[PDB]
């Protein structure tokens, strides 16, 4: 079985136009990906406090 | 006591642009699930001046064959200009109070480009001269949709005095009034100081560091005196400072912020940016600010 | 006297600025810059250190050689050495650039890293842990640390 | 006088400052050891000059507000603007913005 | 006649006679004309202003701006003439003759 | 990693692209004639790192 | 955590308080306790200039009230 | 009287214009060329005329002379004549600069046809072929 | 009208920017002839003194002249209060 990545044709009625004019020219995927990262930022960072703080390890 | 004004406004943008760094790192670190620097210094607070020291006893590498003399001046004309664009800058009081304060900004921000230039053509490379040649290129480019926004804006003020920009946003901040032109400007501003999306590009290069990140934070500060009023008292200017310095460290946050958060332009790619959508855009806009105050009996005072 | 006791403060001074910033210059080489780029990653964070991201050779301070060096590849190291503003240090990462490592008795590889530029320290490993690369990092700081120009200066 | 002041002080210290950096490290003893010419970026460095040109043309713009003229000054002034955008199209339709 | 005009006048007269001497380096002609360009600029500005001429206050701009259409035409014809030999040299262009 | 590339071009566009490799040639395939077949397994982790 | 971020943040704040401050109590300090007086136009300066006529020290903030009229 | 400071300023523009007019390195022409029109521009702006030397400053400087270099990196007595009188509640050098929008309708249109043909002229003769 | 209505849908599509710019200029063009408002604006420009008003000489045939400002005759600014 196989599936199609980039298959996909856009609408061109007036609202779903109009929409994606509204992304060109507002930029709100770009919003997005900064309230990603922002979202980010206030997560606990994965840093350990070497030499005080060793990386697990196996026998 | 202008002497010790001059020292006043010259020595904390140095330090603020120092720890800037330590700030703009650790911003980074943190919205990429690590840290900043935190081991030189309580909080990586001794970090700055660890690089300093570092940078200042490390051995410079003259070309050997390079025009000494425009390799000395580039660095010069670099740090002098961005030490002069503060002057005019009203915190709520200019230190110099000029009539036509915006175009003594908008001639030195003109002028920024020579360094680049003679940096590029002195250091006998040609990949180097290409290099600049681009920045050049660039730079001229979004500085033309720079002037035209700042006089369509201007034109609600009535002046080129940055000082009436605090009386023009009394009652509401000027981004209601107009926000493309805002999003617009901060696009170019972005754009300027090579920066990322568009960052395409010992001694001398740490003074050329420093002329660059105080051209980001005045930037910044500029936007924020533009397009963010803050309301001051003539009794107490403090809160006014307060305020001005709140607003410019959060827009210079957003630049770090921004910085983290996308890819980077092609160099094609940004020149069709900016004169396939910015300058139309730009020009009906400045079309529309024109006429705006005159369809709606809205003229500012001074003339 | 005081002449021995200013150059020694000033020496501790310009000893600490020196290893609180090393800004290296990495040669991806091999798998070896694969455990590199796992220094840089969140959990162990060399930046938290100073030890900047991938800086350029202009302004490097440390080169650091993850990998093996074929003798295709000795050239261009070594020109990249050469460059290198001073003061500036090498540390040899892995068996491969340590002593060439599972390539010693090849016909193209270059038997060590230290048969083309002086090397300050060597990391073991196949490759090392990016903890045992801090290590090493934190031991050339502490190399850093000992030494002792302006004192030197003086009794010269 | 004051501007004079300031500007010389900015320079000043940007100088010393660099001298200084450069000077110190140079105390202490160490070892002491092209054609192509493309053409699109001069066309972006002359259309850069024209339209700096229409700006400083368009520069008077916050005074020329207050005139009791201002049917001819709103007039001018987006005639000026369309002339602009006209350069701007006629560049754009030759394929002078090409890369 | 104050001595300030004949200063000015006596720059654009240096910078007419390095135009009309042709070392090498067309460039260095235009420079030569933007120079003369910069000194009518400066004379006539301070002729208006001293003057209190109001409206001769257009006078100035609007030269400096014909005048700079005037250098990016001429830098046009400076790379065309370079396209043909690689360099700006004032002798290169010889093929004409009296 | 280490890569040499040797590009013309016409202004911007890439007219032609030349990569010249072998600057991570250690002779795997030499080296594994001369050890056994579980002494030659570790080199397989080394090709794809 | 993020607040560890504040500090440097901090310092930079306070690097640019100093500025603006300063400035405004050197304009009090310089102009006699009140706010710097800005000319332009040519008319303010010429108030400027008939205050510091009239003022007898030479200085345009010494202002002379009500009482100076007899 | 500062020692005549227009006469030194007009001293420094002869004494520029002279060393680059020799034409020696035609980039360090372009550099004393940048500094006679800094000089001029300060005689310009000591005079009075702001808004005029912030204009040479902007434009040429900043347009004219950085896209010369540009080209060439592809390649290879006074204060007595003044006035007494005030100017009001403005400055009569923008006001006469402002009144280009309503008085010289003329200049206008003639100046915008001229920077359009000169748009057009320069895309013809780079046009090339 | 149909082939209008599909070429601005076709450049609202894949052309948002020039369509806007255009829509915005071809505004600023129009609306400042139809406002009612650009007259008040003419004359606000025209009730603000730059120049002292210089006094006219009396003859005695100037009914419409004041002869002191708060004298009811001559042009008022109570239009401009109530704006
Ligand atoms: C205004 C005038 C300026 C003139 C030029 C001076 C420039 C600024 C000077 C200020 C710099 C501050 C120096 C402070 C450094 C001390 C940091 C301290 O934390 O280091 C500790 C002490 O180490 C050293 O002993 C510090 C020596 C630093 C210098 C001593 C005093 C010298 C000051 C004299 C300067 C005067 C200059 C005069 C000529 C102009 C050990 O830390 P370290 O080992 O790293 O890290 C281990 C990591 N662990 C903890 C996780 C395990
Ligand atoms: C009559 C001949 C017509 C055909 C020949 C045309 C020749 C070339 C075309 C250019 C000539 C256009 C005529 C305009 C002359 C300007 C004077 C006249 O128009 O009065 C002006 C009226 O202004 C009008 O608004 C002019 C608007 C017309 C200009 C806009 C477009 C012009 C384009 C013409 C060709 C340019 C290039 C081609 C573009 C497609 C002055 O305004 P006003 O307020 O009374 O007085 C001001 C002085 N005050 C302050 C003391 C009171
Ligand atoms: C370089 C800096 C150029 C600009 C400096 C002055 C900028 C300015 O506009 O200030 C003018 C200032 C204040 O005037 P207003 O703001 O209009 O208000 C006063 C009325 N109340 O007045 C002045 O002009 C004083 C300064 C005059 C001295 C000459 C000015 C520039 C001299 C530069 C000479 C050195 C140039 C060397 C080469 C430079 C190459 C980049
Ligand atoms: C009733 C009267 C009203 C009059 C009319 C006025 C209404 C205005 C309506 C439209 C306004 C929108 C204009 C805003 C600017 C739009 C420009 C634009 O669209 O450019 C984008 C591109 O813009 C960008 O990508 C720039 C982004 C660069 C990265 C920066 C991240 C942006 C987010 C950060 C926050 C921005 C904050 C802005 C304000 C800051 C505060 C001062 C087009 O690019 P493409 O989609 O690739 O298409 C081109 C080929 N056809
Ligand atoms: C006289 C009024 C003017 C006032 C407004 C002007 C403001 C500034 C805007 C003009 C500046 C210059 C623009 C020049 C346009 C060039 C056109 C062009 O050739 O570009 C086409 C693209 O342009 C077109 O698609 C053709 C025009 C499409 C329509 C343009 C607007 C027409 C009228 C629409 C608005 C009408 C009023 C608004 C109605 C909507 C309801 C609000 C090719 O694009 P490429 O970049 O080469 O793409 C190649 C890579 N894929
Ligand atoms: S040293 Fe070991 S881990 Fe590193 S590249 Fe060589 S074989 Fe691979």
């Amino acid at each position: 079985t196989y599936k199609f990545v980039n298959m996909r044709e856009p609408s061109m009625d007036m609202k779903s136009v109009t929409d994606r004019a509204a992304q060109t020219l507002l930029w709100t995927e770009l919003v997005r990906g900064l309230g990603m990262t922002l979202s980010y930022l206030f997560r606990e960072p994965a840093t350990i406090n070497y030499p005080f703080e060793k990386g697990p390890l196996s026998p | 006591m202008f002497m010790i004004n001059i020292l006043s406004l010259i020595i904390p943008i140095l330090l603020a642009v120092a720890f800037l760094t330590l700030v703009e790192r650790k911003v980074l670190g943190y919205m990429q699930l690590r840290k900043g620097p935190n081991v030189v210094g309580p909080y990586g607070l001794l970090q700055p001046i660890a690089d300093a020291l570092k940078l200042f006893t490390k051995e410079p590498l003259r070309p050997a064959t390079s025009s000494i003399s425009m390799f000395i001046i580039a660095p010069i004309l670099a740090l002098s200009l961005a030490l002069t664009m503060w002057v005019p800058l009203p915190m709520p009081y200019p230190l110099i109070n000029m009539n036509l304060g915006v175009l003594f900004m908008l001639a030195m921000s003109s002028l920024a480009v020579y360094s680049i230039l003679w940096s590029g053509w002195a250091s006998n490379s040609k990949y180097a001269l290409i290099g600049a040649l681009r920045a050049v290129a660039q730079t001229i480019s979004y500085e033309v949709t720079l002037a035209i926004i700042l006089l369509s804006v201007l034109l609600m003020n009535g002046s080129y005095t940055l000082s009436t920009l605090i009386t023009t946003q009394e009652h509401i901040w000027m981004i209601f009034t107009s926000w493309p032109l805002a999003m617009m400007w901060f696009i170019s501003t972005l754009a300027e100081t090579n920066r990322a999306p568009f960052d395409l590009t010992a001694g001398p290069f740490a003074m050329f560091f420093m002329a660059e990140y105080a051209n980001i934070i005045m930037m910044n500060a500029f936007t924020a005196i533009l397009f963010l009023g803050a309301s001051h008292d003539p009794h107490t200017p403090e809160l006014y400072t307060i305020n001005f310095v709140l607003k410019t460290l959060a827009l210079t946050i957003t630049f770090l912020w921004i910085r983290a958060s996308y890819p980077r332009f092609r160099y094609d790619q940004l020149m069709h940016l900016l004169w396939k959508s910015f300058l139309p855009l730009t020009l009906a806009l400045c079309m529309w600010h024109i006429s705006l105050p005159i369809m709606t009996a809205s003229i500012p005072p001074q003339s | 006297s005081r002449g021995e006791y200013v150059v020694a403060k000033l020496d501790d001074l310009v000893n600490w600025a020196r290893r609180s910033s090393l800004w290296p210059m990495t040669f991806g080489l091999a798998c070896c810059a694969v455990e590199m780029m796992h220094m840089a990653a969140p959990r162990y964070d060399m930046d938290r250190f100073g030890v900047v991201f991938r800086a350029s050779p202009r302004q490097s301070d440390v080169m650091i050689v993850a990998g093996t060096l074929t003798n295709k590849m000795a050239p261009a190291l070594r020109k990249v050495y050469d460059q290198m503003p001073e003061p500036r240090y090498v540390v040899s990462m892995g068996s491969c650039a340590n002593g060439g490592g599972y390539y010693h008795y090849s016909y193209s590889v270059v038997r060590g890293c230290d048969r083309i530029v002086p090397v300050d320290i060597y990391v073991p490993g196949c490759p090392p842990t990016a903890e045992a690369l801090l290590y090493g990092i934190l031991q050339l700081q502490r190399k850093i640390k000992r030494e002792k120009r302006l004192r030197i200066w003086y009794r010269r | 006088m004051n501007i004079m002041l300031t500007l010389l002080t900015n320079v000043t210290l940007a100088s010393l400052l660099v001298l200084i950096a450069f000077w110190l490290p140079q105390l202490n003893a160490y070892s002491e050891k092209r054609l192509p010419f493309s053409m699109k970026f001069f066309l972006v460095a002359i259309t850069f000059l024209l339209f700096d040109l229409e700006i400083a043309l368009l520069l008077p713009l916050p005074w020329a507000s207050q005139t009791n003229n201002l049917k001819t000054m709103l007039t001018m002034a987006l005639f000026l603007l369309i002339l602009l955008a006209a350069s701007l199209a006629y560049e754009w339709t030759q394929k002078g913005l090409e890369w | 006649m104050p001595l300030v005009y004949m200063n000015i006048i006596m720059a654009f007269a240096i910078a007419l006679a390095g135009l009309l001497m042709y070392r090498s380096h067309l460039m260095s002609s235009l420079l030569c004309l933007e120079g003369m360009m910069l000194s009518l600029f400066i004379m006539s500005t301070l002729i208006i202003l001293n003057t209190h001429f109001t409206l001769a206050n257009m006078m100035p701009i609007i030269l400096l701006v014909f005048a700079a259409c005037e250098a990016a035409l001429g830098l046009s014809l400076l790379v065309m003439v370079s396209n043909t030999y690689g360099t700006d040299y004032v002798q290169n262009l010889n093929l004409l003759q009296c | 990693g280490v890569l040499r590339l040797v590009m013309e071009l016409s202004g911007e566009m890439v007219r032609k692209c030349d990569p010249h490799i072998g600057l991570l040639h250690r002779g795997t395939e030499k080296l594994i004639e001369y050890k056994t077949y579980l002494q030659a397994l570790p080199y397989f982790d080394r090709l794809d790192y | 955590m993020w607040f560890e971020i504040l500090p440097g943040i901090a310092v930079m704040a306070a690097c640019l308080f100093i500025p603006g401050m300063a400035t405004a109590h050197i304009h009090k300090f310089t102009n006699g306790g009140k706010e710097k007086r800005v000319a332009h136009f040519s008319y303010q300066w010429n108030l400027m200039e008939r205050d510091r006529r009239i003022s007898g020290v030479n200085r345009y903030h010494v202002t002379k009230g009500l009482e100076n009229i007899d | 009287m500062t020692m005549y400071i227009a006469f030194i300023l007009s001293t420094i523009f002869v004494i520029g214009f002279v060393g680059f007019s020799s034409k020696p390195s035609p980039i360090y022409g372009g550099l004393g060329l940048i500094v006679s029109g800094g000089v001029g521009c300060g005689i310009v702006l000591n005079f009075g005329g702001s808004f005029l030397g912030l204009m040479v400053f902007l434009i040429y400087l900043g347009g004219m002379l950085v896209v010369f270099g540009y080209t060439t990196a592809m390649a290879t007595g006074d204060w007595v004549i003044y006035d007494t009188g005030d100017s009001g509640f403005f400055s009569e050098e923008a006001m006469g600069i402002a009144a280009l929008y309503s008085y010289g309708t003329w200049l206008v249109i003639v100046t915008g046809w001229s920077l359009l043909i000169g748009v057009v002229v320069i895309m013809e003769i780079t046009r090339g072929n | 009208a149909g082939r209008i209505a599909s070429f601005l849908k076709n450049a609202w599509a894949k052309e948002p920017v020039l369509v806007a710019s255009f829509a915005i200029g071809g505004l600023a063009i129009i609306l400042p002839s139809l406002s009612p408002y650009t007259n008040y604006a003419i004359r606000i420009n025209r009730a603000t003194p730059y120049n002292y008003p210089v006094p006219l000489r009396d003859d005695g045939n100037m009914p419409d002249v004041p002869s002191h400002p708060q004298d009811p005759q001559g042009p008022s600014l109570e239009w401009l209060k109530n704006l």
